[PDB]
């Protein structure tokens, strides 16, 4: 007497959330290295696309995923194709490299890091992603609560640091973007509202995780008008 | 397998003495959290409609096995179809039905955060603030 | 008990309905013969187009006066 | 553990490295103590690894540990999986009292 | 038919302007009405924003709707349709796609009662509807309830769904919806309850093969794919994401079973063993099925 | 500490409202959620010292019994329990799954009951059972003899029907002998009442198969 | 006893982490902010329910209904709107 | 919307009550009270009907009617003035005293005449808290039958407060 | 220690039991159905029997009881044992009492079928009651048979009408 369903998608969400620049595969050529590629994702849905005949072209639309991702971000760690660091719901860093499997691409799924608890949550270090530049070090946080980072090392195996936690119990975070190094230390910036406040405060704040002492650091202070927006790095000015 | 142990069941969280509340309360959690899912849903109703007035109860073993059994339960039923029994006493003037309620009221919100959101009993005269763009239609 | 007792009986009922307050359930909290008036005090349009097509405003009622009158 | 009050979890943030049971308490959930279905492995902070004491049995933190430890599906399902670092701390009275009685 | 915010109205033409033929006060939880629709004149089911749906009747000669079912859970209603006189699909605010029936206890006096007699007059309820209505006023207070009969977590917001009776001559009736951010998706009813039992091993098979692979990786290595979320590229299982909000019920997801197609022949043939049944090939044959045939 | 009249006045459903529910620390918010849409009480056996169960109602409870579908199985027989074995394997399988499959208890509960101590469900099951089966009209031949009233004799009280009319809240009730045949009146019926697919409809029923 | 005292643990351990729980005694104020964290939390993350709120409140970029949605988890910012 | 039922045989059961009287009207509910003790029912009911007029018909239609176990079944249905008054005369008459007391109040009851200490007092009911008013003050220590009398308010410290006009003068209305 | 007694389930439907209140429920443990009481074992049952809580039970009970509950005639000649069986009991208790006659209206019997006439039953300890049935409305009622004395032994139609000769063992109605 029930009403047993079947559901498909037939026409994937179009609202692309994410993109990553990297270069992924070699694809067609023996050998070629070109950093003109990008990966485009929408929570669920995920694609690749190619550049450098003046077109963009579509490459793989891969499998479905059946999650929320949350952020995706290209990490390009020297000594190599480029992987796309992913995190999403689930509560879980994952480091996937796209690759050239039996007859069509792949997604192939290298480390996936446990964090926080299975769900789209305020105190999930997701939603606020970015990379070092030089690819040494992941960063996450999550509104309010807390703020991680992961030390990423390469090998014969991928190989991730323990990460490193900063607390700020009542702060909620917003605009990410993060300060680009010349090797000297990773250091990135937020801007941080406060939750329990008798006024609406907006300051921004300076982070500099130094890896002599391996922590975080809290450096810099500012206060700036309850107007506040985002936040860009400028390279280095000499 | 349900179906015909509910019954059983039904004698067990019905019985006296401490110990069949206590025993069965742990097959309701086996039993509800690999059966979420498969579209029963009728026999966890009336499982949970005999558990609820044992939140009460006292000792340790029988109390922690309980509240397994609603846990387990939340993923049967879901979170707003259980939360429609706790948000009652969950405030209440007695101070021990409050301090049990908002027990439960913790491990459901463990388990669920963002899942709990639509069902909060919430209106715009309710509390203050509230949120003006729930009441937003396009 | 006796007194949860005494908001069902014949008596009480007697003096609701006796009040002006028809007894029933939703009046049992309270024994004060005040409240219980606000209380009960708490507890207790279509268009129907004339011809002329001004009638656009006027009301069943008045449309069936003027089936009367017509 | 679940049969044992006295004894304290750390519950911090995991690290990246697996935690280990001895071949008393091997196959167990460390949470409900469950032999059947394993899921994942249990993954330890770094304030629960450092030295010789990442070698003992995450339950019983005496014996040395030799297997990866799992969560049973069930925990795996409630998500008392990602609660934090599911070491034991204090050894409880159980363990001590046995100690001091035989001698 | 419209529908004030509170109240539904229901108005005729005129000349100089329209008017109203008929007014109907809603009962009290009803706040706003986003969406509704209507069973061939005969009936209406009525969306709120915070709760979820009430279903009335045109009833003649008192010339307003009387609500006979409620539902027993709160849902944020974006688009609603009927899929028959009984039952309702609907959609949600937070990416639920639920479908409710109305109890067959309900039905019956539905079939064997003029609508005049539900708002006053007699019709005799068991006792038991009865002491809920003074054990649970504010439940029960319209008679009965909805059983939820589908529900199904699609992250998109619906806006509107299309009934079909045919799609492309099959024979199945399919309902396709749109969503928000720009989607199409189709429920088909299986008719059978074989293919439901093939389509729900297949659905098994692949909801935890990321867990398959893993633990033969562990047991082979004990005695003789390297990651937890290997098959599924990330850590979703499939009930807790298709879950989420709610207990999937008799919704199986075809676009899992639909991920076993593009995998290597070498793991197909690892899922299959998991079954006394049918091969590779006739897994492939099922799957492929619902898009030659059904659509 | 707002009295209760002026509390009842906020609330939709005031009939709720409880003389404690004054003295909560938020009773303005409280009376807003107990009266919220699908909001079920507090079970009520708090302010009870009873530890929720007194054998009282309790002493009298019967120890259990199988389901009909289970005790068709003749385990009662092989094993002998108030106050080897030789089953068949098919057959049990068959029970569960091709026999049983829809086999759902009588009873169950709907979503807003809740169990109060002296609450028993073997009453409830047995007056659904009782509406079901007995009907006007007719007559148990058991109460017939109680009655003294055998087949094919209209009851003592058709002829106050007679002078006073038919059952208000039968209509279509028909009586031998007034508004309907007399003839027809045979063994124990005096008298009777004489006024899809759902889209998903599985048109197979296929249960897994055993073998 | 000693099982109890463990509970109060867990409770503090547990209320750090996923910040907001009613313990026994929580004002309707902490109790309130804590739902509104929530939904605006829903309101925000979900690209779904984002796109309703910024086409719904016909807001000229989704990051302005996003930062809207995070400004207006503190409390001070009815009133920052109001001085404009 | 209950009517009472009586001369019931202890060896009747609930079930062979509804067969009987839902030959009659769709009855609600059946309170058939027992002896928890013995177990053993009293011999009497409550049967529920849903509406009064259903109730109203089985009364007439039923009564006497029908013997079960012989035994013939039995179907049925189911703050005033006061003034005390001292030292009065025994030559006045309960009557005498009526229609002294119905010029100044309508009597909802008859006087209540009895002896304290050999001293003759009475209870008086009106209708009405002014008409008593009246009663009192025109026969407020007035000598009637050459005997002085008091009229007073009966204790209960006796009637005649504010809210006992308030009420009264609400169940008068 | 329960002195061998079969002490039967609450559930067994109703051998005269010693104390007619302890059972087992339907679980293993005992019962005392009017305190309410469970307990664990005989001797615990046994301390309950000599405890005073049940005495108050026993009592409240008691008082629970004790609250609530020229014409023509025919003449009969009933005889008795001959000294057979009532040589075994001689012990003054009620042995002075003569046999009882009462006018019972069969609207109420043991089973309830058929009724509407009047018997005249007579009845001695030992032996079993005996009946006769009286379709006539009226024989042999008379009208002051002797002059007004007032020793009603049982009533007026024992005195009136009956003899006893308890040396032959006799009983003469009329
Ligand atoms: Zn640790
Ligand atoms: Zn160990
Ligand atoms: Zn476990
Ligand atoms: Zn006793």
């Amino acid at each position: 007497d029930e009403l047993y369903l079947y559901h498909l998608t037939l026409k994937k969400q179009t609202n692309f959330v994410h993109s990553c620049i990297g270069h992924f595969v070699d694809l067609e050529a023996g050998s070629k290295r070109e950093q003109s590629q990008l990966c485009v994702a929408t929570e669920t849905h995920l694609e690749l696309y190619d550049t450098a005949d003046g077109e963009l072209k579509l490459i793989a639309k891969f499998q479905n995923l059946f999650a929320t991702i949350t952020s995706m971000k290209s990490l390009d760690l020297p000594h190599w194709p480029t992987f796309l660091a992913l995190t999403s719901d689930s509560g879980n860093l994952s480091i996937v490299q796209i690759i050239m499997h039996a007859g069509a691409l792949r997604l192939k799924t290298l480390v996936n890091q446990p964090l926080t608890r299975t769900t789209l949550r305020r105190v999930s270090p997701i939603s606020y992603m970015e990379i070092d530049p030089n690819g040494r070090c992941i960063i996450l946080s999550s509104v309010e609560q807390n703020k991680l980072c992961f030390l990423v090392d390469y090998a014969q195996k991928l190989r991730i640091s323990s990460p490193l936690e900063i607390i700020r119990p009542h702060m909620v975070t917003l605009d990410m973007a993060v300060v680009d190094v010349n090797f000297n230390n990773p250091c990135f910036v937020t801007l941080e509202i406060d939750n329990a406040a008798t006024q609406l405060s907006v300051h921004l704040i300076f982070y500099v995780l130094e890896l002599g002492l391996n922590h975080i650091v809290k450096k810099a202070d500012y206060l700036v008008n309850p107007s506040a927006n985002f936040v860009l790095s400028l390279p280095d000015l000499s | 397998y349900i179906y015909f142990i509910t019954p059983l069941l039904e004698d067990a969280l019905t019985d006296r003495d401490l110990v069949h509340r206590q025993t069965a309360s742990n097959v309701i959690t086996h039993l509800a959290l690999n059966c979420s899912g498969t579209g029963h849903e009728d026999a966890f109703i009336h499982l949970m409609n005999l558990l609820i007035p044992n939140i009460f109860e006292t000792s340790p073993h029988a109390i922690m096995r309980i509240l397994e059994g609603l846990e387990a339960l939340s993923q049967a039923l879901g979170p707003g179809l259980f939360m429609n029994y706790i948000w009652a006493g969950l405030f209440h003037p007695a101070k021990n039905v409050r301090k049990a309620f908002w027990r439960v009221y913790n491990n459901m919100y463990v388990m669920y955060q963002d899942a709990m959101v639509p069902f909060y009993p919430v209106t715009p005269d309710n509390n203050e603030e509230y949120i003006e763009e729930l009441d937003l239609v396009l | 008990r006796t007194f949860e007792r005494h908001f069902n009986e014949e008596r009480h009922i007697y003096h609701l309905r006796c009040l002006g307050i028809e007894p029933s359930s939703v009046f049992k909290g309270i024994t004060k013969i005040k409240e219980a008036q606000e209380l009960w005090k708490n507890m207790q349009e279509l268009e129907l187009e004339e011809e002329d097509e001004e009638g656009n405003v006027m009301s069943k009622k008045v449309y069936d006066e003027l089936k009367k009158q017509g | 553990s679940r049969h044992q009050f006295d004894l304290i979890m750390c519950l911090k943030q995991p690290g990246v490295q697996t935690g280990l049971l001895c071949e008393k308490c091997d196959g167990k959930c460390p949470i409900c103590d469950s032999y059947v279905r394993p899921k994942r492995k249990v993954r330890v902070c770094e304030n629960c690894s450092f030295g010789k004491q990442a070698k003992n049995c995450i339950i019983c933190n005496l014996n040395v540990g030799v297997n990866d430890a799992f969560y049973c599906w069930e925990c795996c399902r409630l998500g008392k999986d990602k609660d934090g670092c599911p070491r034991i701390l204090n050894l409880g009275s159980n363990r001590l009292d046995r100690h001091f009685e035989k001698k | 038919l419209t529908a004030m915010g509170s109240t539904i109205v229901l108005y005729g033409l005129g000349k100089k302007q329209l008017l109203r033929r008929s007014v109907t006060q809603t009962p009290v939880s009803i706040t706003k009405i986003v969406s509704m629709h209507q069973w061939n004149y005969e009936r209406l089911a009525v969306g709120d924003i915070h709760e979820s749906v009430t279903l009335f009747i045109w009833d003649p000669a008192g010339n307003v709707f009387i609500p006979y079912v409620d539902d027993s859970v709160k849902r944020h209603v974006t688009v609603l349709k009927f899929l028959d006189e009984a039952t309702v699909i609907g959609a949600d605010r937070y990416g639920n796609a639920w479908t409710l029936r109305s109890p067959p206890e309900c039905e019956k006096i539905m079939s064997n009662h003029d609508p005049s007699e539900l708002s006053n007059g007699a019709i005799k309820y068991p006792l038991d509807v009865i002491t809920l209505q003074q054990k649970l006023p504010n439940t029960y207070d319209c008679k009965f309830k909805f059983q939820l009969l589908n529900h199904f977590f699609v992250n998109d917001i619906i806006t509107d769904f299309h009934i079909l009776d045919s799609l492309s001559n099959s024979d199945r009736p399919g309902c396709i919806y749109m969503g928000l951010q720009g989607t199409v998706g189709c429920f088909i009813p299986l008719l059978s309850k074989g293919n439901v039992f093939m389509m729900g091993n297949i659905e098994n098979i692949m909801a935890e093969a990321d867990d398959t692979f893993y633990l033969d990786y562990e047991s082979r290595k004990k005695n003789n794919i390297i990651c937890e979320g290997s098959c599924s590229i990330l850590g979703r299982d499939h009930q807790e994401y298709r879950s989420y909000y709610a207990p999937v019920r008799k919704v199986i997801d075809g676009d899992l079973c639909e991920n076993f197609l593009r995998l290597s022949l070498n793991e197909q043939e690892f899922l299959a063993k998991n079954l006394k049944s049918v091969q590779v090939e006739d897994i492939i044959q099922t799957i492929n099925e619902v898009r030659t045939n059904y659509m | 500490k707002p009295s209760l009249s002026q509390l009842k006045s906020q609330v939709p459903y005031p009939q709720i409202i409880e003389w404690y529910d004054c003295d909560a620390r938020y009773p303005g918010l409280l009376a807003s959620i107990k009266c919220t849409k699908n909001v079920i009480p507090v079970p009520s056996h708090w302010q009870s010292k009873k530890e929720y169960l007194s054998g009282r109602s309790l002493l009298g409870k019967r120890p259990f019994e199988l389901p009909d579908i289970i005790k068709k199985t003749n385990i009662e027989q092989m094993r002998s329990t108030l106050p080897a074995l030789d089953l068949d394997y098919k057959k049990l399988h068959d029970v569960f799954f091709k026999i049983g499959a829809n086999w759902k208890p009588d009873h169950l509960l709907c979503f807003g009951d809740v169990y109060y101590e002296n609450r028993n469900l073997f009453e409830e099951t047995n007056w659904k059972r009782m509406v079901d089966h007995k009907r006007p009209g007719r007559i148990s031949q058991e109460l017939r003899a109680i009655m003294n009233l055998p087949e094919g004799q209209l009851p003592p009280w058709c002829m106050k029907m007679k002078d006073i009319g038919l059952p208000t809240g039968y209509p279509d009730l028909k009586i031998a002998g007034l508004n309907w045949d007399i003839t027809n009146l045979k063994g124990d019926v005096y008298g009777k009442i004489i006024p899809r697919n759902y889209f998903g409809a599985l048109i197979s029923f296929e249960t897994p198969e055993f073998e | 006893m000693a099982e109890k005292q463990r509970q109060l643990k867990l409770q503090k351990i547990y209320k750090q982490k996923y910040i907001g729980l009613g313990d026994e005694s929580t004002t309707r104020e902490q109790w309130q902010r804590n739902v509104r964290n929530d939904t605006l939390n829903t309101l925000q993350g979900h690209s779904a329910s984002l796109e309703y709120v910024s086409l719904s409140r016909g807001d000229l970029s989704i990051r302005d209904t996003r930062i809207h949605l995070l400004k207006s988890m503190s409390p001070g910012y009815k009133a920052y709107l109001r001085e404009e | 919307n209950t009517v009472y039922v009586g001369n019931i045989d202890p060896r009747i059961t609930k079930e062979q009550l509804y067969e009987l009287f839902i030959q009659i009207n769709p009855v609600l509910r059946i309170k058939y009270p027992k002896d928890k003790v013995l177990q053993a029912y009293q011999g009497y009911a409550f049967i529920e009907f849903y509406n009064q007029g259903d109730a109203q018909y089985a009364i007439k239609i039923m009564n006497n009617t029908v013997r079960l176990y012989d035994r013939l079944i039995k179907v049925r249905q189911v703050p005033i003035a006061k003034l005390f008054i001292k030292n009065l005369a025994d030559s006045i008459d309960s009557d005498q005293l009526v229609k002294i007391f119905n010029k100044f109040g309508k009597l909802i009851r008859e006087p209540e005449i009895f002896y304290l200490s050999k001293l003759k007092c009475a209870y008086v009911y009106f209708e009405d808290f002014e008409k008593a008013d009246l009663a009192i003050k025109s026969l407020n220590n007035q000598l009637v039958a050459n005997n002085r009398i008091t009229v007073d308010y009966a204790f209960k410290n006796g009637k005649g407060n504010a809210k006992y006009g308030d009420d009264v003068d609400r169940l008068l209305n | 220690l329960s002195k061998g007694e079969n002490v039967p389930y609450t559930f067994q439907d109703e051998q005269v039991r010693s104390n007619p209140y302890i059972y087992k429920n339907h679980s293993g443990k005992l019962v005392c159905k009017l305190c309410n009481t469970m307990h664990m074992s005989w001797s615990s049952v046994e301390r309950h029997l000599g405890g005073k809580k049940h005495g108050l039970n026993v009592l409240r009970r008691g008082i629970s009881i004790e609250k609530s509950s020229g014409s023509v005639g025919l003449a009969i000649q009933v005889n008795y044992s001959s000294e057979v069986k009532e040589n075994s009991v001689d012990s003054d208790d009620k042995a002075k009492v003569p046999p009882l006659i009462r006018i019972v209206s069969g609207l109420e019997l043991s089973d309830t079928k058929q009724k509407g006439k009047k018997f005249l039953v007579i009845a001695y300890e030992p032996f079993e009651n005996i009946a006769i049935e009286l379709p006539p409305n009226e024989i042999l009622f008379s009208e002051n048979n002797d002059m007004d004395n007032n020793n009603d032994g049982v009533d007026e139609l024992n005195k009136k009408c009956t003899f006893w000769d308890a040396i032959s063992k006799l009983y003469y109605v009329q």
